[PDB]
RNA sequence: UGGAAAUGCGAAACACUUGCCAGGUGACCCAUCCAUCCUCCCACGGUGAGCUUUCUUUUCACCAUAAUCCACAUCUCCGGCCUUGCUGGGGCUUGGGCCUCUCGACUUCUCGCGUUACUCGGAGCGGGGGCUCAAGAUUGAAAAAUGCAGCUCACCCUACGUACUGUCCUUUGUUGUGAGUUCGGCGCAUUAAAGCAAAAACCUGGGGUG
RNA sequence: UCCCAACUGCAGACCGUACUCAUCACCGCAUCAGGUCCCCAAGCAUCGAAUGCUCUGGUAACAUAGAGAAAGGUACACUCAGGGAAGUCGGCAAAAUAGAUGCGUAAGUUCGCAAGAAGCAUUGGCUCUGAGGGCAAAGUGGGGGUCCACAGGAGGGCCAGUG
RNA sequence: GUUUGUGUGUUUUACCGGCUUAUCUGAAAAGGGGCAACAGAGAACCUGGGAUGAUAUUCCAAAAAGAAAUUGCAUGUGGG
């Protein structure tokens, strides 16, 4: 995973036009935006939740994003009962 | 025992190509993984050897097809190999041999005539 | 902390391997070993490796010139020998 | 101890390296002694300036 | 560079490598090589050869 | 006998579709066995009953 | 030991095919002597060695 | 103001006065009772505080401290004055040690 | 293609050839202690579990992977606009520069020694590279992992949910690496090759033939 | 010149793979106390992979067994009075030897040893003490707290307040 | 019109640069054959997995397993 460091240049990347999927993670301070791509997942690390979510706004339509989240159980089953 | 503490590849030697280095793992657990070749490479010339480069870059053969040429770029001629004072040896020492070899040529020149 | 009344390095063999014997040997020990001189870079500091295989610390210098403790009368006086020799040769 | 003493100027070279092989055949022989030696050493020093 | 290497038999402390030219083109530094009829009696040589062109059978020992 | 590759052209061929990835192995068995995942355009359980498998 | 070429890897298969009861239906026809799977390599005794 | 606290929610057996036909007093007693002592027989200590309200017990210290004596300190306890039953503890909040009725 | 220099760089492009590269590029014994990494134990705290009836601070548990950057601030300059510049760890290597140690001295050491005017030492600088770190960042926590617990349809299900918590830090004692054949051994002297970097080379691009 | 970089897209053979690896899977003909190379290795005592118990793990071992307390045996079982090798080919056997510490140590010797030569002496527990290190700030005074300092906080949030 | 700047023509040619048909030149010995290492030398993955009955540094895919690493080769664009 690469990290990706300032506002502009990761825009770039979301438009990488490979750059498949970003993805937001909230922990305190922060808010990590982690986008797939090849090679890497060039990941940029927001803090701010007020820049955050402008640029988080900022999502053309396209993006695929989800967020950083919870259990969704991870779906294995054995086949009886 | 109390660990352990198992062998993460067949060959379950010591060996001196071979070195394996601990970690505490994500699962908490103490692990062996394998830790790589030595610092063989990049010594001086001279005389069996045996001291080092300097800028340019000290690894050991696996790495050297990585190792990048900027970084591996530091430089005269003859010593990209080399750090300065034997270099600075082996200009001198031609340089003022060949004055001399060539003065030689010339004291005989007058001889003659 | 203590060191012998007479034998040097010997104390190694104890007693045994004899008195003569230890005469011998006691003989190369002090040649063999010692840091001799360098030629231009003249200090003492060549030193056997092998088998009387001397370079010089601190001028990184390596003379063969054999057994003990490098460079015989024999040779030396060949060494003039032959420079004499040679020199009246060309002289 | 020496050395620290030696930038402490509370030892001068001269007489720092020769604690040093002093120390290195050792005749301080404890720590105490030592320090207490360096003390009246500069003394002497001392006394060394009073008198000149 | 490109010249001719120079180290073999070992025979007195010059160290190695050394520009030795050689046959009686050689000067008579010690280990040079001239010819030993043209070295001249008395002399102290080492490394005769015996057959000719076998570089020091004799005195091959230490 | 077969390399995985060769199998892998037949397949896709053979079945109309596209394979994301096979482990193999021969047991002495005898057989090799194929573990392929059947990509996302196609399910492997359909696909069973589509040979009719069950 | 841990690895084993292929020829190897088929002594056992071939072997093991034969390590077991004759096909019984077989044995069932008419005029049938056939006493057993004579031949059933084993191994707590029988192994095959080399 | 500089200290370390614990807060002991001793709810449903205090609640159902389980302490001689009480509401918490009894154990607050004894509670600031076992802790070690010497100065040869007769002589207490005065380094620990304690306060009690209406549904709580607070147990407030300049001093840090180890919180394993609590966990002893009702386990022997309770094994000690017979009031065993049905309670376990667990720890509620990084500061409060809660007991609990369970089934 | 930068800086007196040690020594520089997105790319300064330049491949065959070299009686080419004492080029750790493979390559090498043990050996030494020592140093420290690693790991490891102790123990402090602190959490969480579990223990624990006449007595106690008991027990256990308390974590983080490869993989990658190294841009935070000092300082520039605390942010007008921050623009010189991006200055900035430790602690082993060497080098480099200035001064030039001499009445000798320094000098570094556990070790056997050494050094210095063949330039010590001292300062300042350059770099070598175990290591460790550095805003530690990425990684990374996120169902991380771990432990709980509260509830839950239901809790004897279920799906095993759902929801919640807590999940930490100084600190003592073992070992890679320190590169040599690094302490000794030594009538002893510690494979090889494929395998790699570099050089020299320098023919191209900065050209109108004729 | 276009490939002296970049990024990106697109695809990855082959061959191994269980488990055993030994007081039952190996090998002793044999479900054998024999043998058979390699990695890992806690806590405590302590000289310490010792001895020893132990954690962690693993055993809960199995190895026909019970039932039994006689003869004979065997046992890496003891003990013996007085006595002290008479015994015995023979001190075999067995027994006497100890750590450490301190003290102390004859001949001879190839000088190196011989040497734990010899031989003494000491060794608990308790309860104080001593000696033996690292880590800061040379170092200081005066004046100000009738506040002297700022970006930090609390409380004043029923007033017709303001954001 | 100049001179200059810019853009274009499958212009033309000269000249480079490239690339392939193509043609000539053009290497010597313990090495004129090839094997020989399930430990030397020794070229790309890590941790995690409400993960198997019995296998996994191989099983877990796109999103929550993930994150990697490398090769090969494409492609466009970028540097050009």
């Amino acid at each position: 995973p690469r990290e990706i460091k300032n506002l502009k240049e990761f825009l770039a990347i979301c438009s990488r036009k490979d750059a498949r999927c970003v993805k937001v993670k909230h922990n305190p301070k922060v808010t990590k935006f982690k986008v797939r791509c090849s090679r890497h997942l060039y990941t940029l690390v927001m803090a701010d939740k007020k820049k955050a979510d402008k640029i988080e706004r900022s999502i053309h339509p396209s993006v695929k994003k989800i967020t950083v989240t919870s259990r969704s159980h991870a779906n294995k089953n054995t086949p009886s009962k | 025992s109390c660990p352990r503490v198992q062998y993460r590849r067949r060959m379950h030697y010591a060996t001196r190509g071979n070195r394996m280095r601990l970690v505490r793992t994500p699962g908490n657990r103490l692990v062996m993984q394998k830790r790589g070749k030595r610092s063989q490479g990049p010594h001086t010339p001279w005389v069996l050897g045996h001291k080092r480069l300097a800028g340019t870059k000290a690894l050991r053969h696996t790495k050297a097809r990585l190792a990048p040429r900027h970084q591996k770029t530091t430089s005269r001629p003859y010593g990209g190999v080399l750090s300065h004072e034997q270099v600075r040896d082996r200009i001198v020492r031609a340089f003022l041999i060949e004055e001399q070899r060539i003065v030689k040529r010339a004291l005989k020149a007058h001889a003659k005539v | 902390a203590k060191r012998t009344v007479k034998m040097g390095v010997m104390g190694r063999y104890g007693a045994r391997y004899g008195s003569n014997p230890r005469k011998r040997a006691k003989k190369l020990e002090v040649s063999q070993h010692a840091k001799h001189f360098c030629s231009f870079c003249g200090k003492f500091a060549f030193r056997r490796k092998a088998v009387g295989i001397w370079r010089c610390d601190g001028c990184s210098k390596t003379v063969a010139g054999g057994a003990y403790t490098l460079s015989t009368p024999n040779n030396t006086t060949v060494r003039s020998t032959v420079r004499r020799l040679r020199e009246l040769k060309q002289s | 101890l020496l050395r620290k003493y030696r930038e402490e100027k509370k030892i001068d070279r001269h007489i720092y390296r020769e604690l040093y092989m002093k120390a290195k055949g050792n005749v301080f022989r404890n720590k105490r002694n030592l320090m207490e030696h360096i003390h009246k050493v500069k003394n002497e020093k001392k006394k060394a300036r009073q008198l000149a | 560079y490109r010249r001719v290497k120079e180290l073999m038999v070992a025979p007195e402390g010059m160290f190695t490598g050394q520009s030795m030219l050689c046959g009686v083109k050689a000067p008579l530094a010690i280990g040079n090589v001239l010819p030993l009829g043209q070295i001249t009696e008395g002399c102290i040589v080492c490394n005769v050869e015996a057959k000719v062109g076998d570089r020091g059978t004799l005195a091959r020992a230490s | 006998r077969a390399n995985k590759t060769e199998i892998k052209k037949a397949i896709r061929k053979l079945y109309q579709v596209k394979t994301v990835k096979v482990n193999t192995l021969i047991r002495p068995d005898g057989l090799k066995k194929a573990y392929i995942r059947l990509s996302a355009s196609y399910d492997a359980l359909d696909t069973a009953n589509k040979m009719g498998l069950v | 030991g841990r690895f084993k070429p292929l020829a190897i890897k088929k002594k056992y298969a071939k072997k093991l095919k034969q390590n077991r009861p004759v096909p019984y239906w077989i044995r069932l026809r008419t005029g049938n002597r056939i006493k057993w799977n004579e031949k059933r390599r084993h191994w707590r005794r029988t192994k095959l060695h080399y | 103001k500089g200290k370390k606290v614990f807060k002991i929610d001793c709810s449903i057996p205090a609640s159902d006065g389980i302490f001689s036909d009480d509401i918490l007093s009894n154990f607050q007693q004894y509670f600031q009772d076992n802790v070690k002592l010497n100065g040869r027989k007769g002589k207490l200590t005065s380094k620990v505080r304690v306060n009690m309200r209406e549904n709580t017990l607070s147990i407030t210290t300049t001093m840090a401290y180890r919180k394993k004596y609590f966990k002893y300190l009702t386990k022997k306890f309770l094994k000690k004055k017979d009031l065993r039953d049905w309670i376990r503890i667990l720890a509620k909040g990084k500061d409060t040690y809660q007991l609990k009725y369970f089934n």
